[PDB]
């Protein structure tokens, strides 16, 4: 579209700041439209139900530095953002959610990325669900596109949300042993600089985990521990 | 009064992983980043990681990358090193190392270091 | 449905691609480079059913028609590149060439912030339905005309990755083995 | 009132600014270049009333509260450079940290042509005032994130001033012993 | 229906018992005696489906969910004995302890001639159903805090069992083979 | 009164059990009921309160074990409880709490006690506020009942409910400097035990810190960590 | 008001209580234990203004009258310790005797769970009010009666505690030198 | 293998304050119960002080009472002795020791003793 595009540009905010894109690629939005609900069979509309600042603020993940050089022909991790929580960045308010019932998770995902006007190569995203997941058989890469695409373009943009509702039909599930949406920031094509540009991709992962349905009572309070597995 | 005390570090088949501990004294651990230097058979120093503080950042050398894991326990002052992956070029003694940017600068000055864990990948 | 998958705007091989290799990769991707001039063709493309592999697994679980095929294409330029070609994009199997391609279905796209372009072939076949053999559906062809233009800039190349589609019928007919599977 | 001109949405020193000595002068501007990686911390400035500049003079005027206080950032980029970062930024003397901060107040900036923020600290502390003493009021914590993507370009760095307000309140209260005077 | 059996409240293992062998006896009793100090945990006791016979057949004549857990205790004080615990009385298999247990499901009891109480644990599982297998669903514990206080007396030691029941579902799903029978 | 009393017995109840007493002594029951207002001058009304899972929980404090032995003739700590928690008890939580802005508190206590019929002494706990305290000068011990107090009977009661809603004119206050409510929890007279009694008096400490509003505002999460000197 | 203060119903010296020393302590207590015989003296309390703690900084800060005095009593005894006295509890000054002092204001109390009384000594003065002075406004008598009945049982002693309040009047007047203060 | 490591005691003045701490490693330090014991010259073992795991709740011997606090770090495994109001009776040497109650009884066993640390109040 038009640059600057609609879809495109984009806003997210909450405490306590504005922060302002120059927009997302596009948008990895959505599509026809099947989150499946958020109620299904499933949650009886029983579950217990979040929505809760921290898990709003974000995942405020860093993300992989991609340069001129990788290509074309790349993957990457899953960013379970959940799993990666536990494993790290852990968001004291995380670390006291993480330590409960299986969780209802949609994304919502942002992803920042800015070299300058001067680069150029974009970073194809995707979001495939559980992750089978093994790096070669490229074959992979071209299958997405079906999973939420947003897109980076170094030449134009600052910026990208990828949002994701929730996959594993099981309407909610157990962590340490499964893994839903699992958020693939890949290139496509590699960005290259010349020399009017920012010397510096520099990746940030921001995840926005919205909505989080958990379905035992347990102890969840915005600290951090308890009792899990 | 600085004591880092390092063990762990053995003799390895090639294809192997060690983990090296190195624990600390006398210095608020928690405050100072750190870093694992190694030194080959034939060889000059060779910065491998650091971590940082919080065990929030942390850098690699190019060889040592996605082999080798750094972790700090700050409970219990205490620095790890999970090196997978061992190829030979991996020989050293290995030493852990404990480094200050003084006041508002950005070098970061080793001041003390541990007495070195040997590690023959062979 | 099926549909979707097939449908839902995919990317495709095209062809095998001087790959880097980036031509798996790509696939969707013919190369946009400067040129001597710029006319010359570079690319040729076949499509079937079979071959390219989305399409591979559809067309063998079904062997007949219902549909159309789009190709729509977007692009990686930067402010600094940029580029404008045409494609074909081409039905069945004709004329491979020049004129009677740009006679074709068309498109004209001008490679700047659009991103996106609608080339959709149809299947124009004395029958409603082509069947899964061998020797060809058609041909698709791409002309890069003229590269890109500048900056200081970018480098140089340009790529493009294609996108393909049909309607009108996304409905297609008679089950047969699908590519994936177990045994 | 005395507010628009403490108010009228200021510039800051913050921090004594690892100086050209460009960082009086600054004084507003943390500095924005490319980075190793773009987590790193560069930044931490404290905040009050006493300390930087304009602050000083109205915080010895009075020694109560009411108010907000409002950073709104301003770049100065190029086409050519870019950036991004964000910013805490800090009310009141918390955690120092990562994301602490970024649990706090918050603002996420684009910076290309917006070239505005608002990031308001409030004062979130036990009494409605707070006096002027010499400890801290609290810190206030940017982060540069991402750098600059770019062009050619521009002379790499590329820096931003800092913009500072209160609300709600305008209005405070105790007048005290003015920073300008005579004797 | 089934669920009356499972469900008309029961009693419970809980746990073996450091008996008498009035542990098997028992089973629905910790002992509640008196005590150096009162915080100190005495107890420890994991629920399964599987385990405490009551819970084990019905679980094994089924492999789904649909339930609550209802642990409502009583209590053989006497005028002369008396006692005050706190239990916790767990779901599902966090955090092993003290305050996490206290931030969970909750029930403040008096152990004096009331001789009920409810607390209900219900399963926080993220699925629906938990299926029969061997790990664990997860702890309930109990702290006796206060000991009994009293008379001459009754001799010293008091004793509780505990109750069992889910709502509110009472109805499960799948049957499997039920723990008694022939062949 | 009638024993059993009204104003007694009692009850407080929350997730995830119902805890009944015998009965609060009595009650230290809420007197000219002056709060001084919840909202006062001083929160413009502006405030950030809570009301949160975990305060009302429980402090869920231990307490002091007395015996027939100590007389009379005894203090009491404080038990600020918020600097009970801090230093001790810190209730994951209450440590990410602990991790904000001057605080609105009241109590809200419960002090449980338990050895039989056979026992008999009270133990007169009391509400002073911010301490200045000394426990010589036994004029302090006669000075009080004025302060919030409830009382305690083996003889006659498990569980005793002390309620306080906030001190300190400044409506809101500094933590880690001031001391809001101190409720001491003394004995006039002690306990004896005969042997038809049980043997133990074990003390704990409930509060329940109920209705606390904070000014700034920080981040509080139920994780505890942040950011308070 | 200062009233209140006063006034809400306080506890009292009375005496200097043969202490433990938990007559400080007590104050409000006299002692109860069993008697060789029930009806004998032990008590004679003198109550002023002045003298006893709380009245006294009262008493110094005015010197006349606005009330009338309530003395209420509480009882720690036990299921086993039980108790009954009478208390005068009398005003000004008169026979300090047996029938007199029963002639006198009245009350009679049980001591089991009722754990309180009301007796209220008026100032039955010649004028509305006395001044503060130093021979004695009056005194209050209590009289053990019958002990303590009982159990097994409690150790032996039972005691008591007195309370003191003035109505009706409320208010005084003339205000003097107040005990509490600076210099 | 169980090293439990001993400092700071020293000679100090009655009324005096110390800090002894005692390290451990070799053993997962955080599931453990741990204890103070001390001997006297001319006299046998007195247990001080235990702390229970997560430094929940601690005993202490009537003698040592309200003088002594033990406090564990967990993040550095490591165990406290503050030693106020310091008397001469108090004199003796110091030995940290970890004990562990076995499977599921309520006897807790000592395993391994430090070195001693000596505590001249005079």
């Amino acid at each position: 579209a038009e640059p600057e595009n609609k879809n495109v540009v984009q806003a997210t905010t909450t405490v306590n700041t504005t922060n302002l894109t120059q927009h997302p690629s596009a948008p990895t939005m959505p599509f026809s439209p099947d989150f499946s609900n958020v109620d299904n069979f499933h949650s009886m509309a029983y579950d217990i139900t979040t929505g809760d600042k921290n898990p709003s603020k974000l995942v405020r993940l860093e993300t992989h530095e991609w340069t001129p050089s990788w290509a074309r022909g790349y993957q990457i991790t899953h960013v379970e953002l959940p799993k990666v929580f536990w494993d790290h960045q852990d968001k004291p308010a995380y670390g006291q959610s993480r330590y409960f019932a299986a969780v209802r998770c949609g994304f919502h995902f942002q992803v920042q990325v800015n070299v300058n006007q001067g680069t150029a190569g974009s970073a194809l995203v995707v979001y495939e669900p559980k992750p089978v997941v093994t790096y070669d058989s490229k074959l992979e890469f071209g299958a997405f596109t079906n999973l939420p695409h947003v897109l980076m373009n170094l030449a134009e943009t600052t910026q990208a949300d990828l949002c994701i509702p929730y996959v594993a039909d099981t309407n909610y599930v157990k962590t340490d042993s499964s893994d839903l949406g699992q958020l693939k920031v890949y290139v496509w094509t590699p960005l290259s600089i010349p020399t009017g540009s920012a010397n510096q991709v520099d990746v940030t992962i921001l995840g926005s985990l919205l909505q989080l349905d958990f379905q035992n009572p347990r102890v969840f309070a915005q600290d951090v521990n308890i009792y899990d597995n | 009064e600085v004591q880092l005390l390092d063990s762990g570090g053995g003799l390895v088949q090639p294809g192997g992983s060690l983990r090296l501990s190195c624990a600390a004294s006398g210095f608020p651990f928690s405050d100072y980043a750190m870093s694992w230097i190694r030194q080959a058979p034939g060889k000059g120093l060779e910065w491998v990681s650091p971590i940082s503080g919080s065990g929030g950042r942390a850098y690699y050398a190019d060889s040592v990358k996605g082999r080798f894991t750094i972790s700090r326990d700050n409970s219990e002052g205490t620095v790890y090193l999970q090196m997978n992956s061992l190829s030979p070029d991996d020989t050293a003694l290995y030493y852990c190392a404990k480094d200050g940017s003084g006041s508002h600068y950005n070098n970061n000055y080793f001041d003390s270091w541990g007495q070195g864990t040997l590690v023959t990948v062979s | 449905d099926l549909v979707k998958i097939a449908q839902l705007f995919s990317v495709m091989a095209d062809s095998t691609t001087p790959s880097e290799n980036h031509g798996v990769d790509a696939k969707g991707y013919f190369k946009w480079s400067a040129t001597t001039a710029p006319q010359s063709i570079v690319h040729r493309n076949i499509v079937y059913l079979r071959l390219f592999p989305n399409l591979n697994v559809f067309v063998n679980s079904y062997s007949y028609f219902r549909g159309s095929l789009v190709l729509r294409l977007s692009v990686y330029a930067s402010t600094f590149n940029r580029g404008r070609l045409r494609m074909g994009f081409f039905p069945n199997a004709t004329t491979d060439s020049t004129s009677t391609l740009d006679n074709a279905i068309y498109t004209i796209c001008d490679i700047g912030s659009d991103n996106s372009f609608e080339i959709t072939i149809p299947y124009s076949f004395s029958t409603w339905m082509r069947k899964t053999n061998g020797h060809p559906i058609g041909l698709f062809q791409i002309e890069v005309l003229n590269r890109l233009t500048y900056n200081s800039s970018s480098p140089s190349e340009v790529y493009c990755i294609v996108q393909g589609k049909m309607g009108q019928d996304a409905r297609f007919f008679c089950p047969t083995g699908s590519v994936v599977t177990f045994q």
